[PDB]
């Protein structure tokens, strides 16, 4: 079943691989396969190795040229801190003028964050209901809900100051909102002093949790 | 790493 394209996917091209550990690496489209439902892309690594992927994990060596969407599956820098990857996840806001022309991404692990045009790079070949390969089970079903559910996006209003309980890993903590970013606020959790940032339409935030537990 | 997700756990 061997093919040296597949529409877009010509046999040599630049391309992104998903490893097993989850992050997406650089390297050359070496084949493509027919192995029983579908095609398979053997991707030579630039750095080390070799794997044969489905169409959904591997992505284009390119930032999109309005061609992305909301529900698009892309891969992006994920940067927390001084440590940085490329990790799959969900556009989930295109640039505009609240968000100073960046894209807001969810990523497959439930991390937020705005990238750049530059720092974002589409799946070659994404499932049609796009969520349907994030593995963990909690962010397949909040992405189907908020993709389904878009552009209706309930959030919450929240100042610079404000104290508000914020949950994490089951714990309602004391926190403080430090800072607002369009549809993200930087939360510093009060006990232990780290921050991150949150959607202002996460339950995860007291006052959106307690609208819809009484909705 | 340090996400809290979504949604509560």
């Amino acid at each position: 079943g061997e093919l040296s394209k597949d529409g877009d996917l010509i046999v040599s091209m630049r391309i992104l691989g998903k490893k097993r550990t989850k992050t997406w690496h650089k390297g050359t489209l070496i084949a493509i396969q027919t192995v029983g439902p579908g095609k398979k892309y053997k991707v030579k690594f630039d750095n080390k190795g070799k794997s044969l992927l489905s169409g959904n994990h591997i992505a284009y060596d390119y930032h999109p040229p309005d061609k992305l969407y909301v529900g698009s599956r892309v891969v992006a820098k994920y940067k927390d801190g001084n440590q940085v990857w490329l990790y799959a996840g969900i556009v989930a806001e295109t640039p505009n003028v609240k968000n100073k022309l960046r894209f807001l991404i969810f990523f497959d692990d439930g991390y937020a964050s705005y990238v750049t045009q530059s720092e974002l790079y589409p799946i070659c070949r994404p499932l049609k209901k796009t969520w349907e390969d994030i593995e963990d089970i909690s962010c397949r079903d909040f992405i189907e809900e908020y993709v389904t559910a878009y552009p209706n996006r309930p959030m919450v209003l929240l100042k610079s100051g404000q104290l508000i309980k914020t949950e994490a890993e089951g714990t309602w903590w004391k926190s403080r909102v430090e800072e607002v970013d369009g549809s993200l606020v930087r939360i510093l959790f009060l006990d232990d002093k780290r921050c991150e940032w949150i959607y202002r339409g996460s339950t995860r935030l007291e006052p959106m949790f307690s609208m819809k537990t009484s909705s | 790493k340090s996400t809290g997700g979504k949604a509560p756990r």
